[PDB]
RNA sequence: GUCCUAAGGGGGGCUCAUGGAGAACAGAAAUCUCCAGUAGAACAAAAGGGUAAAAGUCCCCUUGAUUUUGAUUUUCAGUGU
RNA sequence: ACGUACGACCAUACCCAGUGGAAAGCACGGCAUCCCGUCCGCUCUGCCCUAGUUAAGCCACUGAGGGCCCGGUUAGUAGUUGGGUCGGUGACGACCAGCGAAUCCCGGGUGUUGUACGU
C-alpha cells in the first residue's frame, strides 16, 4: 500500500489512514508489470477495498483500470 | 551494419484474433508471413504496409508460419493437426494438406536447401502426439 | 481581464523568476537614411523572432526626451529597442536602448561608416535559419576597462541583442555561425562587426579544424552619446532571482544518490 | 592544419551564452587594403571560432539522442540585466491578516471542491455556479410559499428570483470587500 | 461621396506580396518554421507539397533569413522516366512522387575534407538518427482522402520520418475509428481509377472513351495499373536519379535568354517619354 | 476578340426568394413551396436587426431562399418568363450584368394548387457570367476579374433578347 | 421578469460596418444578388502602429466544474499517510 | 532573359484603364464512380491533360489622376537648454556653445532579390 487516498466516511478517517470498505488507496503495481503509451513503467495505481478487513483480518482491493 | 531500428514503421490490421507466429521472408524485407488464432495466415507488403495474400483453410489456430529456405514455399502448422503448404507469390495452396498427425501440430523445419534430393523438399514437423 | 486571452496576455506580461526572452523594436526618426534602414533591416534578420518592426516616422530625439519610447516600450512589451536616425552632425546613427520596468535603463549611440557597410545581401553564402542563435567572439582590449565605459555597455548591449533564447542543450548542428565584434583600447576606437559561417574538416585528431567564411553584415561603428543607468535601477535590474528547482542548502542535510 | 591556436594571453568562455572572449588585443594593420584587413579579421574569427568548438567539444557532456548528438551547457554566467523587477509578495488583504492573526488554515484543494453529494435525489450536484445547490428550487414544478412572505413581497416580484437576489447581494458585498483591499494594496 | 480618395490611399495598409497574390498563409507559416518544442538550435525540414491542373510538386524545404532552400525536389512529371505516363496528378502518382522526393533525400544523404560535427562529436553508443521533415500542405483542404496525405504516405514508406496520424488516409472510418488497409492498398496501386475505367467502360462507353483517350491510345488497360505502379516503386528504390528528357524544345541557356530577349519589350527612356509627352502637348495645342 | 468561345454568356445562379416577414408555419409553407419547386432544401434567413415597424425581431427566421445552377436554373427561369410573357422592364437590369423579377402567385409557374399551403409569391434573380469566374471564387491564388471580361447591362439585354425572344421597356 | 449539454481550449471554413446598382407585396428601414469597400464592424483595451485566409464570426471535438508526482520555493502544522 | 514552386524586403510592389505575350509552364477547362463536402460538385474534394482558349487570371509595356519611395534645399535655421559670458541691481538685449525641426521648393523613380527545377 502506497497511501490512502479517501475513506468515504469521513475525511478524518482518510487523514488517519482507515482501511474499511470502499476506500480508495493507491497501491504499488511494480509486480504487474504496467508500461504507458510513452514507454514509462507505471509503479502507482489507485485500488478499491472490496471487503471488511476489520472482519477478515486481511484488505482485499480490485484495481481501478 | 544494422542500424537500430527506433520507431513504428507500420500497424497493419486484418487478423481477427491474436497474432501467433511471425517470420520475414528470406529474400528480402518486403514480405512478411504472420500465422494467427483466426485460422488464417497472411501475407504482408511491407514496403506499403499493405495486406497482399490471406491463407485459408485450416480450422484451428496456425501456430507457425515458417517459410522455405529458398523463399518459393510457406509452410503452416494448425491446430487442426495439419500442416499446409503455400505458393507465396499467388496465394494459392500447394496439392492438398498433409494428414497424419494426431494431436496439435506445434513446429516446423525445413531440411536445409543444400540436403534437397529426389526432386523434392522436406518438411519435419513436431506435434503434441 | 475579463477575456481569458486576455487574462493570458497580462500573466505573459507580468514579472516572472525566470524571465522571457527578450523582445526588439525596430523603429526610425523622422529622417533616417538609406544606408541606416538597410543595417536596420540585416539586425532585424538576425533577430526576427523576437523582434517587432516600426514602418512610420517617429519624431523622437532619445536623449532629450524618451517618454515615447518608454509608452512603446510598455505597450509593446519590448525591453530592447533599435533606434534609426540621420543628420548633418550624425550621419547614420543606430541607438541601442535598453529598458527596465518601461523605463530606459541605458542608451548607446553606434555612428555607422557608409563607405565600408556592407549587406547581407551583398555575400553570395548560404545564410543563417531563421531562429538559430550564433556563437559568439568579442576580440581586443577595449572591453576591460576597469571602469565602466562606452565600449564596456556595447559589448552588454551586443550580448543582450545576439543572445537568443537559453537552452540547457544544444545540438552539435546549431554551431555553424559566429558573430565577431572587435575593438581596441586607444582618434575614436573603431567597433567592428562581422557574420561568419563555420565550416569545419577533418585534421587527424579529434578535434575538428575550423575554417570561416563571411555571411553578413559588415559593419563599422563609432561609440558616440551615452546614457548611464541610475545606481539604484542598476542594481535593482543586476539582482538575480532563484528558481524553485535551486535548492537552498541546510546545514548537515543532503540528498543521496537514490 | 592545427586545431590549437597560441596567445599570449587565453581566451575566456561562457558556455550558457557561446560566449568567447579574446583577452588580446587585435593589431588591425594601418593600411587602406580592404582586403588584407579583412582576411586579418576573418584570422582572428577563425582562432575565436576554433577555440570555442574545441571548449564545447571538450568541456561538456556529450549525449547521443534521438534528436541528436546534444551538449550538455552551464547556466549562463556572464550577468545581464533584467527587463522586470524580480516579483515580491503582495500586501496582505484584511481577510490574510485576520486569518494570521486567528491561525486559520487554509481549505485543503478537497474540501474547496464544488461536488457534494445530495441524498434526496441520491446525486452528485455543484454547490454554486450552473446548476448550483445555492439556487435549488428556483425550477422546480412546484413551490411552497408562506403566506406572511408572500403578503409582505412587494408587487410584480416572484418567490422564483429571490435566491439569484441573495446571490447579487453575497456577490456585491464580496466585490465592495476586493474593491476595497485593491485599493488600500494601491496605496501602499 | 468618394470612399477611395488622397486620404483612403495615404492611410491604406498593403499586405504582403504573397498574401495579396494569395499563395502563402503567414499565419500557418509562423509556426511551421518559428515554432519548436525544443529549443536545441537544430535546423528544421518541411515537406512542401503543391499541386498544380497537371503537375505534383514536392520539394524539401528550410528557412533560411535570405529565402527558402531546396535540398531536394521531386515533380510528377518525372515519372515517365519510370514508366507512368497517364494520371500524373492522381493519388497513385502522388504517393509515387513522394516515394521518389523521400529516396532522392536519402541518396543525397548517403543513408541509402569536410566532415560534420556530429561525426566529429559521435559517441561510441550512437545509432543512426532518421531524417525528419514535417508537412507543409499550404492553402489545400486536409480533408480524408486527399493526396498531400498520398504525397506523405509515400515519403514516409520512403523512409522519412514525418510525423502523422491515419485518419486522413483513404479507407478510414469515423465511427470505428478504424483505417481500412484494403481501400489504402486500393488507392496506393491506383484501382480506384482501374473500378472507374471498369464502371465507365460498362456503362457510359462515350464518356469511358472521352476520359480515358490516353488510356485506351497506349493500350494501358485498367486491369495492369496495379503492376505498372508496383514496377514504378521498385525502379524508383533502385534508381531514384534517372534522367528523363521531356518532348520540349531543347536549347541552352544562353540560346533561351536570345529567345525572350527577342521577345521582351523594352523600357522607354527618358528622351523618348519627353518626346512623347511633348508631341501629346503639341496635339491638344493643335 | 469579342468571338473567342471564353466569353460567351452563360447563368452563372438563379436564387428564389420569399420573404414572408413572420415566423412559423408561413415560413415553414414557403420552404416547403420552394423545396418541390427547385429540388432541394432551401435555406431560412435570419433578420439583421429589430424592426418595430415591419414587426420583425433579431435573429429571427422571416425569409427563406434557394440557389440552383445549371439546366434546373435554366428552365425555372424559362417557367418564370413564361408566367411573366417573356417581358421585362429595362430598370430590372442591373450595372453589373445580372436581372431579376418577381411573382405574386406559383400557381401559374405549374404547380397544382394546395388549400392547405396556400398562396406565395416569390423573386427570380439571374446572375450571369462568363467562363473563368473560378480566378474570383477559388482558394488559392484569388484575383478580380478584368474589366473586359465584366458583362455589362447592354450585353446583358442583348442577351436575353437573343435568348428567349423577349421584348425589354 | 425569462432562457441555456457552463464557460474555456484546439482545429477548420468564411469576411465585417457602409455605399452604389438591381429583385412581387417591400414602401428611408424586413429578405435575396452583384460590385466597391484598411477594417471606418465586432471583440478587447484606453496607441503615438491591437486583431482580416483573425484575436472577428459560424461549424466539429472536448466539456472531466479545478488532475498526479516532487527529496525543491514560501508559509503553516499537538490530526507531522 | 522567360516560366513555375517555396521565399526575403513588404505599395518604387497599392487604386484605375489600355495594348501585347514565341516556347514551355501556370491558368481558364472537362467529368462527378470512388475519397470528401455543400441549399447549390459555386467553393472544397476526387477522376482526365485529351479537346477548346489566351477572353480573364498571370507577365511585360504604356497612360492619366492619386498615393508611395529616394536625394538636395529649408538649415545647423526656427525652437529649446545652459548670467553659460558681456552689459543690465535683477528680469532680460546681444554674444558663445550644446542639442536640434517641419512646411514650401527642386530633382529622380514606380520594384529589387535568394534557392530549386525547367523553357
Amino acid at each position: 500500500i502506497l497511501s490512502v487516498k479517501k475513506n468515504p466516511s469521513n475525511p478524518l478517517y482518510t487523514q488517519l489512514g482507515v482501511l474499511t470498505k470502499g476506500t480508495i488507496i493507491e497501491v504499488n503495481v511494480s509486480d504487474l508489470g504496467i508500461v504507458t503509451a510513452s514507454g514509462k513503467i507505471a509503479w502507482g495505481r489507485y485500488a478499491q477495498i472490496t471487503n471488511n478487513p476489520e472482519n477478515d483480518g486481511c484488505v482485499n482491493a480490485v484495481l481501478l483500470v | 551494419k544494422v542500424h537500430a531500428v527506433s520507431r513504428l514503421a507500420h500497424r497493419i490490421p486484418g487478423h481477427g484474433q491474436p497474432i501467433l507466429s511471425c517470420q520475414f521472408s528470406p529474400v528480402s524485407s518486403s514480405r512478411l508471413a504472420t500465422g494467427s488464432g483466426d485460422n488464417t495466415a497472411r501475407i504482408w507488403d511491407t514496403d506499403s504496409g499493405t495486406p497482399k495474400f490471406t491463407l485459408k483453410g485450416h480450422t484451428g489456430w496456425v501456430l507457425g508460419v515458417s517459410w522455405s529456405p529458398d523463399g518459393k514455399y510457406l509452410a503452416t502448422c494448425s491446430m487442426d493437426t495439419t500442416v499446409r503448404v503455400w505458393d507465396p507469390e499467388s496465394g494459392k495452396q500447394v496439392n492438398q494438406e498433409f494428414r497424419g498427425h494426431a494431436k496439435w501440430v506445434l513446429a516446423l523445419a525445413w531440411q536445409p536447401y543444400h540436403l534437397w534430393r529426389d526432386g523434392t523438399a522436406r518438411l519435419a514437423s513436431a506435434s503434441k502426439d | 481581464p475579463r477575456n481569458a486571452r486576455s487574462k493570458r496576455a497580462l500573466e505573459k506580461r507580468a514579472p516572472k523568476i525566470v524571465e522571457n526572452p527578450k523582445t526588439c523594436l525596430f523603429l526610425r526618426g523622422t529622417t533616417c537614411s538609406q544606408i541606416t534602414q538597410d543595417a536596420m533591416n540585416d539586425l532585424y534578420a538576425m533577430r526576427q523572432v523576437h523582434a517587432k518592426r516600426f514602418h512610420k516616422k517617429n519624431a523622437i530625439h532619445p536623449f532629450e526626451d524618451a517618454t515615447s519610447l518608454c509608452f512603446f516600450s510598455e505597450k509593446n512589451d519590448c525591453s530592447l529597442m533599435v533606434f534609426g536616425s540621420s543628420n548633418k552632425k550624425r550621419p547614420h546613427t543606430l541607438t541601442f536602448v535598453r529598458m527596465f520596468d518601461y523605463k530606459v535603463l541605458d542608451m548607446l549611440e553606434f555612428y555607422l561608416d557608409p563607405d565600408t557597410y556592407r549587406s547581407i545581401s551583398q555575400f553570395k553564402t548560404s545564410k543563417i535559419p531563421i531562429g538559430m542563435r550564433p556563437m559568439m567572439v568579442f576580440a581586443g582590449t577595449a572591453f576591460e576597462s576597469p571602469v565602466p565605459n562606452a565600449f564596456t555597455m556595447a559589448k552588454s548591449m551586443l550580448i543582450d541583442f545576439f543572445r537568443g533564447e537559453p537552452s540547457d542543450k544544444i545540438d552539435v548542428e546549431g554551431l555553424r555561425f559566429v558573430v565577431v565584434v572587435t575593438a581596441d583600447e586607444p582618434q575614436k576606437p573603431i567597433l567592428r562587426l562581422r557574420v561568419y559561417g563555420i565550416r569545419t574538416k577533418r585534421s587527424g585528431t579529434r578535434l575538428p579544424r575550423v575554417e570561416v567564411e563571411e555571411h553578413g553584415p559588415r559593419m563599422d561603428f563609432r561609440l558616440g552619446r551615452m546614457r548611464e543607468p541610475d545606481p539604484a535601477m542598476l542594481k535593482e535590474a543586476m539582482k538575480k532571482a532563484k528558481t524553485p528547482q535551486e535548492e537552498r542548502t541546510k546545514k548537515n542535510i543532503s540528498m543521496d544518490l537514490l | 592544419l592545427p586545431v590549437t591556436v597560441e596567445k599570449p594571453t587565453p581566451y575566456t568562455f561562457d558556455l550558457g551564452l557561446l560566449l568567447a572572449n579574446d583577452p588580446n588585443p587585435v593589431n588591425v594593420p594601418k593600411t587602406t587594403d580592404t582586403q588584407v584587413l579583412e582576411q586579418h579579421l576573418a584570422s582572428v574569427a577563425r582562432d575565436g571560432a576554433q577555440v570555442l568548438i574545441n571548449q564545447l567539444l571538450t568541456t561538456t557532456t556529450i549525449t547521443a539522442t534521438k534528436d541528436g548528438v546534444l551538449l550538455t551547457l552551464p547556466p549562463p554566467t556572464t550577468p545581464l540585466p533584467r527587463e522586470k523587477p524580480v516579483p515580491q509578495p503582495k500586501p496582505e488583504t484584511k481577510w490574510q491578516a485576520f486569518a494570521r492573526r486567528r491561525g486559520i488554515k487554509p481549505k485543503t484543494r478537497e474540501q474547496r471542491r464544488n461536488l457534494q453529494y445530495n441524498p434526496t435525489t441520491g446525486q452528485w450536484e455543484r454547490k454554486w455556479g450552473y446548476k448550483g445547490a445555492n439556487k435549488r428550487g428556483e425550477t422546480d414544478p412546484i413551490i411552497e410559499v408562506s403566506a406572511a412572505k408572500e403578503a409582505m413581497r412587494p408587487e410584480g416580484t416572484s418567490v422564483r428570483g429571490d435566491k439569484r437576489r441573495e446571490i447579487r447581494a453575497r456577490v456585491k458585498k464580496n466585490q465592495k470587500q476586493m474593491l476595497r483591499n485593491q485599493r488600500i494594496a494601491a496605496e501602499k | 461621396k468618394l470612399v477611395k480618395n488622397s486620404a483612403y490611399y495615404s492611410r491604406f495598409q498593403t499586405k504582403f506580396k504573397r498574401r495579396r497574390q494569395g499563395k502563402t498563409d503567414y499565419y500557418a507559416r509562423k509556426r511551421l518554421i518559428t515554432q519548436a518544442k525544443n529549443k536545441y538550435n537544430a535546423p528544421k525540414y518541411r515537406l512542401v507539397v503543391r499541386f498544380t491542373n497537371r503537375d505534383i510538386i514536392t520539394q524539401m524545404v528550410t528557412s533560411e533569413i535570405n529565402g527558402d532552400k531546396i535540398f531536394a525536389a521531386a515533380y510528377s512529371h518525372e515519372l515517365r522516366a519510370y514508366g507512368i505516363n497517364h494520371g500524373l496528378t492522381n493519388w497513385a502518382a502522388a504517393y509515387a512522387t513522394g516515394l521518389l522526393l523521400a529516396r532522392r533525400v536519402l541518396a543525397k544523404l548517403g543513408l541509402d575534407g569536410e566532415y560534420t560535427l556530429t561525426e566529429a562529436a559521435e559517441t561510441e553508443d550512437g545509432e543512426r538518427r532518421p531524417f525528419k521533415a514535417i508537412l507543409d500542405v499550404g492553402l489545400a483542404r486536409t480533408s480524408t482522402g486527399a493526396r498531400v496525405f498520398g504525397v506523405m504516405k509515400g515519403a514516409s514508406d520512403g523512409g522519412i520520418f514525418i510525423p502523422h496520424s491515419e485518419n486522413r488516409f483513404p479507407g478510414y472510418d469515423i465511427e470505428t475509428e478504424e483505417l481500412d488497409t484494403e481501400v489504402l492498398k486500393k488507392y496506393i496501386y491506383g484501382g480506384h481509377v482501374a473500378e472507374y475505367m471498369e464502371t465507365l467502360a460498362d456503362d457510359d462507353e462515350e464518356r469511358y472513351k472521352s476520359q480515358f483517350v490516353k488510356y485506351i491510345e497506349d493500350d494501358v488497360e485498367a486491369d495492369s495499373l496495379e503492376e505498372l505502379y508496383a514496377e514504378a516503386h521498385k525502379q524508383i528504390r533502385a534508381d531514384p536519379f534517372r534522367k528523363y528528357v521531356s518532348d520540349a524544345p531543347k536549347k541552352s541557356k544562353e540560346e533561351w535568354k536570345a529567345e525572350s530577349l527577342k521577345y521582351k519589350k523594352a523600357k522607354l527612356s527618358r528622351e523618348e517619354r519627353k518626346a512623347r509627352v511633348e508631341a501629346k502637348i503639341k496635339q491638344l495645342l493643335a | 476578340k469579342a468571338q473567342n468561345p471564353m466569353r460567351e454568356l452563360r447563368i452563372q445562379k438563379l436564387v428564389l426568394n420569399i420573404s414572408v416577414g413572420e415566423s412559423g408555419d408561413r415560413l415553414t409553407r414557403a420552404a416547403k413551396v420552394l423545396e418541390q419547386l427547385s429540388g432541394q432544401t432551401p435555406v431560412y434567413s435570419k433578420a439583421r436587426y429589430t424592426v418595430r415597424q415591419f414587426g420583425i425581431r433579431r435573429n429571427e427566421k422571416i425569409a427563406v431562399h434557394v440557389t440552383v445552377r445549371g439546366p434546373k436554373a435554366e428552365e425555372i427561369l424559362e417557367r418564370g418568363l413564361k408566367v411573366k410573357e417573356y417581358e421585362l422592364r429595362r430598370r430590372n437590369f442591373s450595372e453589373t450584368g445580372n436581372f431579376g423579377f418577381g411573382i405574386s402567385e406559383h400557381i401559374d409557374l405549374g404547380i397544382k394548387y394546395d388549400p392547405s399551403i396556400g398562396i406565395y409569391g416569390m423573386d427570380f434573380y439571374c446572375c450571369m457570367t462568363r467562363p473563368g469566374e473560378r480566378v474570383a471564387k477559388r482558394r488559392r491564388c484569388k484575383s478580380r476579374i478584368g474589366a473586359s471580361h465584366r458583362i455589362t447591362r447592354e450585353e446583358t439585354i442583348r442577351w436575353f433578347k437573343q435568348r428567349f425572344d423577349g421584348i425589354v421597356r
